[PDB]
């Protein structure tokens, strides 16, 4: 098994390469691409879809990692029908919240990243958000 | 360079199944 080709791989990353690239270039020069270096690199493809997803909706917020993976695994790894899901599914997250008082304005946008896109545990955490502010007013 | 990225995503999802 020749595994030169994973260290010169984890050259191109230490030099600073795009994985995109490099992989390209290996399907260009009939090289098999290592399958352990791919699956290796499924956070740096999330992280594509999140910023992506941000790009194509400012005012949603920025996007999870455990969001991007949902939309990313339900769309079988189509880039932008992905990046389409994850805005999609975000946006009703945003209005499911938004129906209960919680709007961006009040910081649903930043408890549903904290939360990887779970409503019930960002409204817990934006209902604590609304009482903290009482206690310390209501003491001082 | 986006086709690049599309190609990468969908190499990635052919890998991780
Ligand atoms: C350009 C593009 O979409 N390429 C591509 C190459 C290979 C695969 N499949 C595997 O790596 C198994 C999908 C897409
Ligand atoms: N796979």
């Amino acid at each position: 098994e020749g595994l030169q080709l994973v260290s010169m791989i984890r050259e191109g990353e230490a030099a600073g390469a795009c994985p995109e690239e490099i992989f390209s270039a290996l399907q260009y020069s009939g090289t098999e691409v290592p399958l352990q270096w791919l699956r290796s690199e499924l956070p740096y493809v999330l992280e594509m879809v999140a910023e992506l997803a941000g790009q194509q909706d400012p005012g949603l917020g920025a996007f999870s990692c455990q969001e991007a993976r949902r939309a990313w695994l339900d769309r079988h790894g189509n880039l932008d029908e992905a990046v389409e899901e994850c805005v999609r599914t975000r946006r009703r997250k945003v209005q499911e919240l938004q129906s209960l008082g919680f709007g961006p304005e009040e910081g649903s946008l930043q408890a549903l990243f904290q939360h990887g896109g779970d409503v019930s545990r960002a409204l817990t955490e934006l209902q604590r958000q609304r009482l903290e502010p009482f206690r310390q007013r209501l003491w001082d | 360079d986006p086709a690049m990225q599309r190609c990468f995503s969908a190499a990635v999802y052919c890998a991780i199944s």
